[PDB]
């Protein structure tokens, strides 16, 4: 889930941008603390959630992979963004307010993806 | 501020 000593990874400027710039920018937000830790059912009374939602994902699961350099490339973390804000769309209504703060959250995502470097390049240290 | 989910969530959070 956060760390695989299988599976290799890497570290990108694609990566680096995403953990530098893109997560410290959502991690800060008003709207951040509900997707900041993984979603507890028992807690929160949830026994519905890992049956419909088959891979949750979190910020602080996002941050801890770009950490340990779990991905390969931008684009597996990239996929995890998005599938956080998958499941909160899939288990919520549209009109839920966790919604509205999972939409805000994304279209900031989306605004500092825009100004990633364009071609992904592997950093390797000397 | 007014959901079942958010609100349990946030119940949880000052724990």
């Amino acid at each position: 889930e956060v760390s695989n000593p299988k599976k290799p990874g890497r570290v990108t400027n694609q990566l680096q941008y995403l953990h530098k710039v893109v997560m410290k920018a959502l991690w800060k937000h008003q709207f951040a603390w509900p997707f900041r830790q993984p979603v507890d059912a028992v807690k929160l009374g949830l026994p519905d959630y890992h049956k419909i939602i088959k891979q949750p994902m979190d910020m602080g699961t996002i941050k801890r992979r770009l950490e340990n350099n779990y991905y390969w490339a931008a684009s597996e973390c990239m996929q995890d963004f998005n599938t956080m804000f998958t499941n909160c769309y899939i288990y919520n209504k549209p009109t839920d307010d966790i919604v509205l703060m999972a939409q805000t959250l994304e279209k900031i995502f989306l605004q500092k993806v825009a100004s990633m470097p364009q071609e992904e390049q592997e950093l390797v240290v000397t | 501020w007014k959901g079942y989910l958010c609100l349990r969530k946030r119940i949880q959070r000052t724990y």
